[PDB]
């Protein structure tokens, strides 16, 4: 088969500058046609791929005329100028010169905004779910950059270990910020055998963790 | 305007064989190729086959020569891909595409398990210049859950996670919104939260307690 490479898994992008998305491939995709049989793709999170370039260097039906295809027959560079918020999503190539097509991984867009620190948020269990017999305590951190945050439960100000799971959203196409959940889950009877809950949150954009709590019965 | 609408999201017993569809409208469905592309959760595209609607000619990847069969109703416009002998590998979303990639389904997902479907409960996140409140969203099976708030009419500032997969085989997310503290007497917000695989409805108010 044709073997499709992306040497980047993701690239940093400050909007209004160019960036430049690479692929390899292990034979040459040029027919005795003329034709270099190289396509690019986007795909935005929860959608079908869309067409952005065909034949390696031609803008395909009503794409942006920021994008902009070229190559060699064995590497192949996908153009975008003036990177807007909204370009965010993953970047493929594909061959279409030989069976099996093939895809290349992939190239996530990222957008460098400016460094956010998150606006915290804690939710006790509600009384609701405390009648059915478990608990589950939610800490949010909202509209962040960059991704990279930890979070640590503290019950009774004791450092939790293995009972928390955590949720991140895609970047946002308007702001460029992450957000994420993180949700620690105990009995209704173990959560009832402590007064305090707090999340602990380190980021780049805070110079000392940020605590959020409440004391169980407010 | 050209469409190629595929069927709806299958949960399917490991060994049994599923057969998902691709309805073309707004074009010559003979006139073109199918091509049938397979994605992982959170994994890249993988090519399954082709099929020609005019002619009934086929290739397939060697990789699902075993496990694929793609064929196509000229009188319906429909393509069908079915797939045999499923396992948990199986188990992700399926494109069509025309041939060339400019038209796509809108993909099928298909989660292979012999776990039982299971609704959700839905529990309110009450909010404590702006104020955060949500829904948490616990223990179904299969995915998917879809939230709107406010009928839709709200969408500004919402944030609705990816789910998770909890040790009991469950799913649980939580959807948030940030609104004006100055909103929280006078306007009503509920979250809607729809499970269609077990008929779940459920519109939760979010009040401050």
């Amino acid at each position: 088969d044709i073997v499709m490479t992306q040497a980047a898994p993701s690239v940093p992008v400050t909007p209004g500058e160019s960036v430049s998305i690479s692929c390899r491939s292990s034979k040459s995709l040029l027919h005795s046609n003329g034709n270099t049989y190289l396509f690019w793709f986007l795909q935005r999170p929860g959608q079908s791929p869309q067409v952005l370039i065909y034949r390696m260097s031609n803008l395909a039906s009503g794409v942006p005329d920021r994008f902009s295809g070229s190559g060699s027959g064995t590497a192949f560079t996908l153009r975008i100028s003036r990177v807007e918020a909204e370009d965010v999503g993953v970047y493929y190539c594909m061959q279409h010169l030989e069976y099996p097509y093939t895809f290349g991984s992939g190239t996530r867009l990222e957008i460098k905004r400016t460094v956010a620190a998150p606006s915290v948020f804690i939710f006790p269990p509600s009384d609701e779910q405390l009648k059915s017999g478990t608990a589950s305590v939610v800490c949010l951190l909202n509209n962040f950059y960059p991704r990279e945050a930890k979070v640590q439960w503290k019950v009774d100000n004791a450092l939790q270990s293995g009972n928390s799971q955590e949720s991140v959203t895609e970047q946002d196409s308007k702001d460029s910020t992450y957000s994420l959940s993180s949700t620690l889950t105990l009995s209704k009877a173990d959560y009832e055998k402590h007064k305090v809950y707090a999340c602990e949150v380190t980021h780049q954009g805070l110079s000392s963790p940020v605590t959020k709590s409440f004391n169980r019965g407010e | 305007q050209v469409q190629l609408q595929q069927s709806g999201a299958e949960l399917v017993r490991p060994g049994t064989s599923v057969k998902v569809s691709c309805k073309a409208s707004g074009y010559a469905f003979t006139n073109y190729l199918i091509e049938w592309i397979k994605q992982r959760p959170g994994q890249g595209l993988e090519w399954i086959g082709v099929i020609n609607p005019g002619s009934g000619g086929t290739n397939y990847n060697e990789k699902f020569r075993v496990k694929a069969t793609l064929t196509a109703d000229k009188s319906s416009s429909t393509a069908y891909m079915q797939l045999s002998s499923l396992t948990s590998d199986d188990s992700a979303v399926y494109f069509c595409a025309r041939g060339g990639g400019y038209y796509w389904g809108q993909g099928t997902l298909v989660t292979v398990s012999a776990a039982s479907t299971k609704g959700p409960s839905v529990f309110p996140l009450a909010p404590s210049g702006t104020a955060a409140l949500g829904c948490l969203v616990k223990d179904y099976f299969p995915e998917p859950v879809t939230v709107s708030w406010n009928s839709g009419a709200l969408t500004s500032g919402v944030h609705t996670f990816p789910a998770v997969l909890q040790s009991s085989g469950l799913y649980s997310l939580s959807s948030v919104v940030t609104v004006p503290s100055s909103s929280l007497g006078t306007q009503t917000y509920i979250c809607n939260v729809n499970h269609k695989p077990s008929n779940t409805k459920v519109d939760k108010k979010v009040e401050p307690k």
